[PDB]
């Protein structure tokens, strides 16, 4: 994608993540699981919420559209109602298919977006006490159990507290 | 051990929805929205509870002429929209022109009701005249007739008197009015039922005024008649008067419309059948029960419906490209 | 001490518009451009310096004609648009049907001048003929009057003869030409103003070709008039020649306008007043002083003009999002 | 927003910094204040400006329109005049709607762009003399003066100057 | 040394191609493609493999009516469009109104080819009837002539006998018939001609059915002549049969054509002149050879053509900022 | 541009590079050449000839469409002929230009977006087994051949085999 995280450096989605878009999968000694990030996944969802109902006023509401007649020596009048009736289907037919198109690439770049700014979040919370060992993971130099975990889930990690265990491991 | 480990994902599924981008087509992703309607119940249904004028086997001159071969009416009736079948077998059965036919059925367009009443009786309005004449070319049950809103005035004991009648619109809304001239294929024939040669058919109200003049000429037969009916029509305005003057050739209406005026009406051509159902939206193919913004059902849409596109698909992609490998 | 220290930041400021965008409504953003006119001044203004035409009591057909409720203008004006008020309480005034009443209309809409000048002298023209024919329908401070550019030919001491008057245009410029054709409502008022029965009118040019017979019937009083005028017109190219010809029933020209075409013109209909202003772009509540591309105020519009929507708002955002805690 | 620098990691804006709509703020021995960052900011003037005037140049000026009249035999030619105008106002005003939302989220992700490159700009100009102490700034490991500042904020930032200093302080 | 080094970059070249985008303009790009087509070859073509048809020196009216100057076309043709050059000198000779003219060019454009036969034999249909009438305003060769399709018919030894002439439509396809009616200036003609002052022309098919009388009055000279020749039309549908009935100032019909219907034909107007070429899209300047989805040639198109747009220029970039320094 | 790195911290292009839109070009003791990226500059290819013909395809066939006459006594008619041709003319001259130049901005952008991903690719491929020296570069701690440097030009980095040099180099 066009942030290169979806299809990037992380390769695959994750089955086992029912609840939210995106989230974190976490081991330690307590065990694994899941958990989605509700803050971002609740922002992503209002936005493109808004975003299909903006597609969808801005289509008016088609009222009674009928055919008309004409005589035998009404065929320049005929035409010309069709001529209108034709160009107005082939311009709407064509904004309906184009503006599909452009939003979806868009859609799609939304989340690789969301995905690397998450993934960003994490590596500046925690610095130097974990390692990058690729596909979006983090080693931690420390043990970090599930009120640990759950600090970096949420924005509250305490990099001062680990530091000096991290440092050791790190060497 | 390798230590704990934490890890930023996405959300894969079995979904199998595709979407098609600028950059890419046919993707894989976890949810979507569809916004093309493509459903319709097949029938032909109430109107915001209101149901349709089904004209049977008559179009809409057979049916404001009265044709015989089709059902009557009933005198009063309220309707969304009106509808004509594919095979309309009945029309107008006296050859001739329709003058401003198509001008007739749009202002049908914008009408929610008739009331057909006697403008002329029969037995009251035309002493001095024959009014029992029939022709073959309006056939009813193997017998000739007559339109039922109009009547072949003739001559009564070897004369055709000239005529004059009037009528004042006291129903409060718009009157229609229609009429026939009839055009003898030779003189012969014009004399035998109106007497005179240079016979005349006047009609006034306020705002109309015209005179007509049969034209006498061997036609091709249509319909087994060599001769022509020209039918005419005009709006009375309430509290207005329309004034018959003739001496021969008149085809006097007999019948008429209060007309009241509505919104959001229209004429459409369909095949399918009235059931006891109620949409917001209607199609001649069928009703449509959807909040969805497009539609490639049919372009003729009655009442509040999707927006007509010639697209076969159009999904909108909310989820994220699906990976779950 | 901590150290020294080097920032990134982005300006914020106490701004509170909104735009809205595709994932979120009402954005608070430091700046931003509104696209979407929505302010006139309310009056009716010159447009590139040129004065328009106002009517005042009269529509097109009572200036045209020259209603006498009306007052009148000067012989010649130029002119950018043409404004009718909405209340039109003076157009034609004996009753009858102005052919081709709409296609004049827009024939007047390209047009920048006219000169009234006298076709067919009042005195000059009609010998052996009355020309003194007034009306109730067509009133004047009380009195009976008659339209100011026609005149009504009757009969004088007890004849009515052939007349045959002819015009050449050599004003340069195309003419338009207004006559009328009266239907009395009983035969014996035919021969008290015309002395004849088959009365006819004849109107030719190069390439205009019609005549006219009257139509004797009872009719209903329109403004208190059971009889009937039909007005004509036709624009005689310079060069070309006009022959009236009639035994009666003819309601002469007397004056006719010699025109100038133009660009940029249109009618409108406006309840508001001619001020000393100078605009660009003039629409019937006020007229409009901008450079946006779009405008709210109304779809009639004259000159060059931003592009009429329905949007109640288009602002485009230019700043950034306006975070100022 | 779609870079993650406006409303993410600088998580508010400055009311002190009137001059542009990016910059820096300093603080060192000599004092303190705000200052924007020209060349940034007037590429974002130019680009805005070229894309508002290519809105209102795409929109024609719109000439002498007027109504018509049609008389009580012609309203099937009256309604076509009708369907004519209304679908051209129909399809304008969506245009235009459409064309400033969509806009206004490309307006939005380009300053939040511009944001991010220019924090990035200067950590690749600092390298390790400075520390990224979050929210977009940078403590450096070494004295800089006015000078010094203004190196950083132009392009000009000699890193060998100051790798010395800075190695001892970092340890 | 320094060591081993290993770099990104992007490519560039030496192409001089410029596009615009929305937020900067005139960007060099190493690659891009054109997607306006701006090139025809300057000639009329071939469409499809069917060559136009080119009446030359004649308009419409002049080819239907059988002008003499003009040079005869071959009995039948087939074409995918029709020509007229933009000097047509020859079209209607005779003055006189083409009563619905511009709706017979409108069905023309949906013809595919033309027979053109002897509906009425000039040697064989009219016995007691002159028919070798001519006139100066249908010059041929410095001689009075007449349409070639057409005979006036006039007076025979002292009288005019009323003709009934009817013509069945057995060619399979619709048959177009064209007749006139002759006005004279003065009654005084209208016996040396006709022999009749209260002359007719009655024609009548199963669809078709009006009446024709003169109307006489002096008129201003339009080609020398102060008469006038009302041209009409019909189309009688195959099996029908039409009726001709006069008793004066009947231009009969002579030779009619029978009609084959088409898509996607039309008519145009061009100076440009006929090639050995072959096109898939024919415009009035030229032939278009492309497969870009618009052209900012001309509006007038036939076949299968780019849309047209008033753009000078529609770059779409696909390569990248060319930065070669 | 948006992503930064086309005139960017990549000043310029490489004339020498005709293969592809991006690449690579490797200075070691066996010499140095251009290589391009046949996998990010294949798919680049085909996303842009996709969005090209999308493009045409949504464009219809511009079938038989002539003027029509109307004689001296239907002006109304004529000029609501006019007002169709005008207007429809109007409305795809619209959106012929607005598409163009509003995905002209997308493709630079596309093109910007590979460029800073294969460029982020390689750095967290090499990890701290390299330097970035600035403008799309990085200096190796290593000596690196042929064989390792196609093994950079595709995802086959051996980090393990040759860190130990490199922190030795590194120091
Ligand atoms: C048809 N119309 C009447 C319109 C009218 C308005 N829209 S509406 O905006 F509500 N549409 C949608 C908007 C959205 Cl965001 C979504 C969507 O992806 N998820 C919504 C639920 O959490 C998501 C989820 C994430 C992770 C795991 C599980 C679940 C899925 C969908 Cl499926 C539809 C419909
Ligand atoms: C109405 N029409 C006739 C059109 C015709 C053309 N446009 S025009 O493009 F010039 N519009 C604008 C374009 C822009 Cl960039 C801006 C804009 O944000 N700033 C411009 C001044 O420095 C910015 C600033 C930044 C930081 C601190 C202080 C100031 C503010 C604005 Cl306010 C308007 C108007
Ligand atoms: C005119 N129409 C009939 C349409 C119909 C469909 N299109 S089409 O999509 F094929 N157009 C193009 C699509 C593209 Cl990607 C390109 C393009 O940049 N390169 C294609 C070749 O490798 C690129 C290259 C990179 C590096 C070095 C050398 C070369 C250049 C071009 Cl020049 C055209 C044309
Ligand atoms: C973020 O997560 C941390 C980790 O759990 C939360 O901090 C703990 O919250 C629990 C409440 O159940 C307390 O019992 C612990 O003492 C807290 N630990 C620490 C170190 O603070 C924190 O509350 C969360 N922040 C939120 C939800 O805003
Ligand atoms: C970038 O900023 C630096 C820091 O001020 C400028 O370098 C100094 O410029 C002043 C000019 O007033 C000289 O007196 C100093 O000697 C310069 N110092 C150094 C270390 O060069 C530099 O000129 C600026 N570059 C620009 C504006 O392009
Ligand atoms: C990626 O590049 C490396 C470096 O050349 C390839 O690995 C070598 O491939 C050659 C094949 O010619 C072998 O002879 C070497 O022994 C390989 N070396 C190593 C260390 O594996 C590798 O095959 C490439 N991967 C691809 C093309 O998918
Ligand atoms: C996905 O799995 C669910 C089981 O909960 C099943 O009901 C559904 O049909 C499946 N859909 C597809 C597309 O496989
Ligand atoms: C679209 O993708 C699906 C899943 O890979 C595949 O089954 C289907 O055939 C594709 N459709 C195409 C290539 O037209
Ligand atoms: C129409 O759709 C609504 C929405 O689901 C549904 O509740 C209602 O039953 C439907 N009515 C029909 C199908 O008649
Ligand atoms: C912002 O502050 C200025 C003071 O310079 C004041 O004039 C202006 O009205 C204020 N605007 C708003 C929206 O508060
Ligand atoms: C838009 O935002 C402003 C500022 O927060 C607020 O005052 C206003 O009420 C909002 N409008 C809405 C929510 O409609
Ligand atoms: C029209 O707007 C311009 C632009 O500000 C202004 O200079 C001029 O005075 C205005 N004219 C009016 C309001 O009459
Ligand atoms: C680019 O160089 C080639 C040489 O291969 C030459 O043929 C071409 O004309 C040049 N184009 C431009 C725009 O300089
Ligand atoms: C566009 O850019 C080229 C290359 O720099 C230049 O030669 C040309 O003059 C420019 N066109 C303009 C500025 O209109
Ligand atoms: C039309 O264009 C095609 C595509 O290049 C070409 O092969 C053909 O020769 C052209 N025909 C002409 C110019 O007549």
């Amino acid at each position: 994608g066009l942030f290169g995280a979806i299809a990037g450096f992380i390769e695959g989605g994750w089955t086992g993540m029912i609840d939210g878009w995106y989230g974190y999968h976490h081991q330690n000694e307590q065990g694994s699981g899941y958990a989605a990030d509700q803050k971002s996944t609740q922002n992503a969802i209002n936005g493109i919420t808004n975003k299909v109902n903006t597609v969808i006023e801005k289509m008016n509401i088609q009222f009674t559209a009928v055919g008309k007649e004409f005589n035998k020596l009404e065929k320049r009048m005929e035409n010309l109602n069709k001529k209108v009736d034709d160009g107005f289907l082939d311009i709407w037919t064509y904004n309906a298919e184009l503006l599909v198109l452009l939003e979806n690439e868009r859609t799609l770049d939304f989340h690789d977006s969301n995905v690397k700014n998450l993934y960003e979040k994490v590596k500046s919370q925690l610095k130097n006490n974990a390692k990058e060992i690729g596909n979006g993971c983090f080693e931690f130099y420390h043990k970090c159990d599930n009120e640990c975990m759950e600090s970096v889930r949420n924005g509250t990690y305490d990099y001062p507290k680990y530091s000096e265990e991290s440092k050791l491991n790190r060497e | 051990a390798p230590g704990d480990t934490i890890c930023i994902g996405y959300h894969a599924n079995n979904s199998t929805d595709t979407v098609d981008t600028v950059l890419e087509k046919n993707v894989t992703v976890t949810h979507s929205v569809n916004l093309l309607e493509d459903s319709h119940n097949g029938k032909l249904c109430r109107l915001k509870g209101i149901a349709p004028l089904q004209l049977g086997k008559c179009n809409i001159a057979g049916w404001l002429l009265g044709n015989p071969e089709c059902d009557p009416l009933l005198p009063v009736r309220s309707w969304s929209y009106i509808v004509e079948t594919p095979n309309s077998e009945n029309g107008i059965c006296y050859p001739g022109d329709f003058i401003d036919y198509e001008e007739l059925r749009e202002q049908l367009s914008s009408v929610s009701s008739f009331e057909r009443f006697e403008i002329f009786p029969k037995e009251s309005s035309w002493p001095n005249h024959n009014t029992n004449g029939v022709t073959a070319a309006c056939s009813h049950e193997g017998k000739s007739s007559f339109y039922r809103n109009l009547l072949w005035l003739t001559e009564k004991e070897g004369s055709y008197p000239k005529l004059k009648n009037s009528y004042v619109n006291k129903k409060g809304k718009e009157v229609l009015v229609l009429w026939g001239i009839h055009h003898p294929p030779n003189s012969k024939e014009q004399q035998n039922l109106y007497q005179n040669e240079n016979a005349y058919v006047s009609v006034v109200t306020s705002n109309y005024n015209r005179r007509f003049t049969p034209e006498i000429a061997e036609r091709p037969k249509v319909r087994d008649q060599a001769g022509r009916m020209n039918y005419y029509w005009t709006l009375l305005k309430p509290g207005d008067t329309i004034i018959f003057e003739a001496n021969g050739n008149l085809i006097a209406p007999m019948y008429a419309f209060a007309l009241s005026r509505g919104f959001g009406s229209g004429i459409i051509t369909s095949n399918a059948s009235m059931h006891e159902c109620n949409t917001k939206c209607q199609t001649p193919l069928g009703a449509i029960n959807s909040s969805l913004p497009y539609q490639n059902i049919h372009p003729v849409t009655i009442g509040e419906c999707p927006k007509y596109v010639r697209s076969a698909k159009l999904r909108m992609v909310t989820g994220l490209r699906n990976i779950p490998s």
